[PDB]
């Protein structure tokens, strides 16, 4: 009965009462109320005294609102971090149920009076506001993970000058991010990743651009700058092993550094481990010799060998009877000498160069290490730029040989030299300065590589300029063009006069129409000095 | 009522809780003596409402910044002292009396007259503009206030030297609410303008354009150039000046040679070289007298790379000849045919699309001035093979004399300009540049001395905009060059033709009536001949001398006026 009770000695049953509040347990007259807390404390009290008191109590209600966080964001259904920004929230409560602890020891000789209480206060008052929102500014959207570390860089960052709520936050968070670091010494430093609860950045599956995704959502907003360098960095660790510390700071980055460190390492183990062992230049020497028509000594007796048997059309060659050609045309050439030469397989497309002849190309088979490196996406494209070497190199080898059956009407041999001089002035170009410059650069541009991610650049960036100065990227008139060459050496195998001449108007038009579009452009232009030199066509 | 409760209650209304209730705190008895101060002492807790208003009002919303918190949450460390003089008056209340009140509350009725009118001064004022606001206080002389107001002052302005250390050792800003004077746009024209607004006091306006330009001469650094690495605070400034931008000079002359362009962009856009362009005109010219239509880019530029080849321009850097190309401006050949130099990357900000345009406007002027020459010295040569056949017939002398006078007067008005145009135009503007460079630095004295050397050379050409009806009276001379060339090989060949016919009409015979008749009648077409090349003078000799008053007319013009009348052939 406070009401029937003096004014100056009421004051200290109330500060005896506000006493335990601060603590949780309800308390005589300063009552709670059901579930943001909101107090009671009576209707017939002095109004210069709950005017006071409801100033204290956003001390209580932001504790029966922190100490509920704790006891709840501590079950394993939410993470590794949600667990440690439990604990190192629970430490500063004990260190509030001391400021009470000293607070009922002093009370006891009358020295601890209402106005002295709303000063003593003033800190636990501030401490127990900044846990009361994080603890609703996590809950509001669901963090576990990362999320609930990035909304800790900037609760700290909004705090830049406070420097009392500040080195506050940069203890929650240099708390709550040791479990997730330590993580990422086990993912840098190896290539396990452990995360029982789906909270990691980088999530595993079960060639390899699924296997290991970067997860959006879980980014710290810290790391996001180096969020590539880390997957990048385990990745080239898993390709190795299955074939045979870290702190955090602020206005510090003691750990940005560190990653590097790693990454740069990573890398050069992998690198490495592709050019000594299992040899990736010496590797790629044994396709030039057979895609890119390198080897000379090797093709001129398969072809003699494989001729009458390529003439016949399509689904009509039994390719047991290919192979056993192939593989007599290897050992008999002078490409004996190759350790890599059994990957060798006959495939015969079942599209043209948009049958028998035109539907023959090798297929070339590699182990998993290097299939990283030639795939099935980049070796079709070895597989086209060798299609249209292996046609222009068919027809002027037969054009030689009708040279010899004519040799013993007398029209023809100023036309034929002029369809040899197009082919092997194409040939010419084809070889020596678009196929044979430019992988010299690639053998260079390999001495000087980082990381296998940049290997991966100077291949099909190698690729994509053979396919472009070439002129297989349309162009279409050379395929037309090349008809009327090979038919007209079947015209001179069938030993008429007004056909020779029909096929001069003919071909000498479409050669026209080839200079007039490879001239109209922005080398592509230094075909036309290979094409004439003597001044002719100059129409 | 006695005393001892007005002091309860007092010691309440100093916090804002109310016999005295709440604009003074008007008391409602008791004696006179005792309501007038009681009145006078709750005039103390006013000033704590209002003090405790705001740092409560702006602590709620987010949307204050972050200069505006390190200002509401140094309010309150001036407040935690106020509540603990509270604590020890309420500990001597269980002896003090109103008139020993009045000693004891003498000083914090001033600090809660000082921070109750700051808050007022800056209401709405948030980032840097409420940290230069709160500066405003300082210059008050009273020596208990401005050791206040300067201490607040070193808080409030923390989280501005958070920013300012930011963007310039690192170059990286970094603010959700718009409060740092530096402003982004989502490099070196745009991106990066000045907030006239948010500039604080004690930091003067020259100052805050040297931190734009630190912190713009890393951020450029980074992207673009593709590389990575109080009297103390105008010294820190400085020091990340004269540090930064004799970086940026050293990575713009090494890994892309800035100076290197520069020169090489004298020698072959602005025809500086002489010996490849001379090459570059004979090859040209079977190709360029025919009409436009029939001319395209793809053919020209196998002419080029033959000169580059010929000339001494082969030894070259092979960077700088990437870059040397043709373009054709959209007639004849020589109407479309000019150099490009196109310039792409970092160096791309020195020139910035509008030097590219003044150089083909200024290449338009050397081109021509080029191929009136070389007309005028393929004339000059004719003349030295044609009186060398022609020396039989005196009676075609007469006539002929008059077309070697006028080419000697024309080729000096030619062959002076030239002059001009290499000692007073090119040699001696492009002075002041390799002198303003050698010297400048921070990339920005090079971008201004470079500009200004396209301003003069439009200037001391003719190609001005108020110059006009100079250029347009200079292209009449220019006209009149043409038509000589094309009236002396009429009367150069009509007279071979006369020549060849009396050489063949007496060699086979060693018909004597029928060729004198012919040759009769052509020396009576001399003095047909004669009234043209007497005519062409006559007017070639009008538009020269009516060239040389407009020169009269800005200053730099002189020197031209006396190439011309040097030994006053003309003035009479």
């Amino acid at each position: 009965l406070p009401g029937t009770l003096p004014l100056a000695s009421q004051e200290s049953a109330v500060v005896e009462d506000l006493l335990y509040v601060l603590v949780g347990v309800d308390g005589r007259y300063v009552s709670a109320q059901p579930l943001s807390r909101t107090f009671l404390v009576d209707p017939n009290l002095d109004l210069s005294i709950r005017e006071l008191v409801h100033r204290i109590l956003p001390v209580a209600a932001s504790y029966s609102a922190v100490t509920r966080f704790i006891e709840e964001k501590s079950s394993f259904e939410y993470g590794q971090v949600n667990h440690a920004l439990a604990a190192a929230m629970r430490t500063l409560v004990k260190e509030h149920l001391i400021l009470v602890s000293q607070l009922e020891q002093l009370h006891r000789q009358g020295l601890l009076s209402l106005q002295k209480l709303w000063f003593y206060i003033q800190p636990a008052m501030r401490t127990m506001d900044i846990l009361a929102s994080l603890a609703t500014s996590v809950d509001k959207g669901e963090c576990l993970g990362g999320s609930t570390l990035s909304l800790l860089h900037d609760r700290s960052f909004s705090y830049t000058g406070d420097s009392q709520a500040q080195e506050l936050c940069l203890y929650l968070t240099k708390a709550a991010s040791a479990p997730y670091f330590e993580v990422l010494e086990k993912w840098i430093y190896r290539g396990i990743i452990h995360d029982p609860y789906s909270e990691f950045m980088v999530e595993e599956h079960e060639y390899w651009d699924q296997r290991y995704t970067i997860v959006q959502q879980q980014i710290p907003s810290f790391l996001q700058k180096m969020a590539d360098k880390i997957l990048s960095t385990g990745k080239y660790l898993n390709v190795v092993r299955e074939c045979g510390e870290i702190i955090y700071t602020l206005k510090e980055r003691a750990y940005v550094e560190q990653i590097e460190k790693a990454f740069n390492y990573a890398s050069k183990v992998l690198l490495d481990f592709l050019m000594e062992e299992k040899e990736l230049v010496a590797h790629l020497r044994s396709i030039k010799r057979y895609f890119l028509m390198d080897q000379g000594d090797f093709f001129v007796h398969f072809m003699d060998l494989a001729e009458e048997e390529l003439r016949k059309p399509v689904e009509d060659i039994t390719p047991p009877r290919l192979e056993a050609l192939l593989e007599l045309a290897l050992r008999m050439s002078t490409a004996n000498t190759d350790p890599f030469k059994d990957d060798l397989k006959i495939d015969l497309m079942p599209h043209d160069l948009i049958s028998g002849l035109e539907a023959f190309s090798f297929d070339y088979i590699v182990k998993w290490p290097l299939s990283l490196i030639i795939n099935r996406k980049a070796l079709t494209r070895y597989q086209m730029l060798f299609r249209h070497m292996f046609y222009c190199k068919h027809v002027e080898r037969q054009l030689c040989s009708v040279w010899i059956s004519n040799k013993t009407f007398a029209g023809a041999f100023t036309l034929r030299q002029r369809m040899l001089n197009f082919v092997q002035n194409i040939q010419y170009y084809m070889m020596f300065e678009v196929m044979e410059p430019t992988w010299h650069i690639l053998e260079k541009n390999l001495k000087s590589a980082s990381n296998i991610d940049d290997v991966l650049g100077h291949h099909t960036g190698f690729l994509d300029t053979c396919l472009k100065d070439c002129m297989l990227t349309l162009l279409k008139v050379f395929s037309k063009l090349m008809s009327v060459c090979v038919m007209f050496t079947n015209c001179m195998q069938k030993f008429f006069e007004a056909t020779i001449n029909k096929f001069d108007k003919n071909f000498s038009a479409h050669l026209l129409d080839l200079l007039a579009r490879l001239s109209i452009y922005s080398g592509m232009a230094s075909v036309i000095s290979r094409l004439d030199f003597n001044g002719f066509y100059t129409e | 009522i006695t005393e001892a409760a007005l002091v309860r209650d007092i010691l309440y209304v100093f916090q804002g809780i109310d016999n005295i209730k709440m604009n003074c705190y008007k008391v409602e008895n008791l004696s006179r003596s005792l309501r007038d101060t009681a009145v006078r002492l709750s005039e103390l807790g006013w000033l704590h409402n209002k003090i405790r208003r705001y740092t409560d009002q702006r602590s709620l919303d987010r949307s204050f910044g972050l200069v505006g918190q390190s200002f509401c949450a140094a309010l309150h460390q001036e407040l935690r002292e106020y509540y603990r003089l509270l604590s020890v008056l309420h500990s001597q209340l269980q002896s003090l009396t109103l008139r020993r009140l009045l000693v004891w509350t003498y000083d914090p009725k001033i600090r809660l007259k000082t921070l109750a009118a700051l808050v007022d001064h800056c209401q709405g004022r948030k980032g840097g503009e409420l940290a230069s606001a709160v500066h405003a206080y300082t210059k008050t002389g009273d020596p208990y206030m401005r050791s206040l107001v300067q201490h607040i002052l070193s808080l409030v302005s923390h989280p501005v030297l958070s920013f300012l250390y930011r963007w310039i050792y690192d170059g990286e800003l970094e603010d959700t609410y718009h409060e740092f004077f530096v402003a982004s746009d989502p490099l070196w024209h745009d991106k990066y303008t000045l907030r006239k607004s948010m500039i604080p006091s004690f930091m003067t306006m020259d100052q805050s354009r040297k931190v734009l330009l630190i912190g713009k001469s890393i951020n450029f650094l980074h992207q673009v150039c593709h590389d990575q690495t109080e009297n103390a605070f105008q010294g820190k400034i400085d020091a990340a000046y004269f540090e930064t931008s004799k970086y940026l000079l050293d990575v713009l002359n090494k890994k892309y040679s800035l100076l290197d362009h520069m020169q090489a962009m004298r020698r072959y856009l602005l025809l500086g070289q002489g010996d490849f362009i001379r090459h570059l005109m004979d090859l040209l010219k079977p190709e360029l007298v025919r009409p436009a239509t029939t001319l395209y880019q793809h053919n020209l530029t196998g002419i080029l790379e033959t000169a580059v080849r010929a000339t001494n321009a082969q030894f070259d850097s092979p960077e700088i000849l990437r870059r040397l190309d043709v373009r054709l401006l959209e007639d004849t050949g020589w109407d479309v045919f000019s150099l490009d130099y196109h310039v792409d990357g970092p160096i791309a900000t020195v020139f910035t699309r509008e030097c590219m345009s003044h150089y083909l406007r200024v290449f338009n002027f050397l081109w021509r001035a080029k191929r009136m020459e070389y007309i005028l010295t393929d004339i000059r040569k004719g003349h030295m093979c044609n009186a060398k056949l022609l020396r039989n017939m005196p009676e075609f002398s007469g006539v002929l004399h008059q077309c070697h006078i006028l080419a000697s007067e024309m080729v000096h008005f030619i062959h002076q300009m030239q002059y001009y145009i290499t000692f007073e135009v090119l040699e001696c503007s492009w002075d002041e540049l390799w002198n303003k460079v050698q010297q400048a630095q921070d990339l920005d004295h090079i971008i201004a001395a470079h500009e200004v050397f396209l301003d003069t050379i439009i200037s001391r050409c003719l190609l001005d905009s108020d110059s006009r009806a100079l250029l347009n009276q200079l292209r009449a001379v220019f006209d009149q060059i043409i038509e000589l060339q094309n009236a002396q090989d009429a009367i150069y060949r009509a007279a071979l033709e006369e020549l060849q016919r009396r050489l063949q009409f007496e060699e086979k015979k060693k018909e004597e009536e029928e060729e004198n008749k012919r040759i009769g009648e052509f020396k009576e077409s001399i003095p047909k001949m004669c009234s043209q090349l007497r005519i062409l003078t006559h007017f070639y000799q009008g538009i020269v001398q009516q060239f040389l008053v407009l020169l009269t007319t800005d200053e730099s013009l002189r020197f031209l006026s006396f190439r011309l009348d040097f030994n006053e052939h003309y003035k009479a």
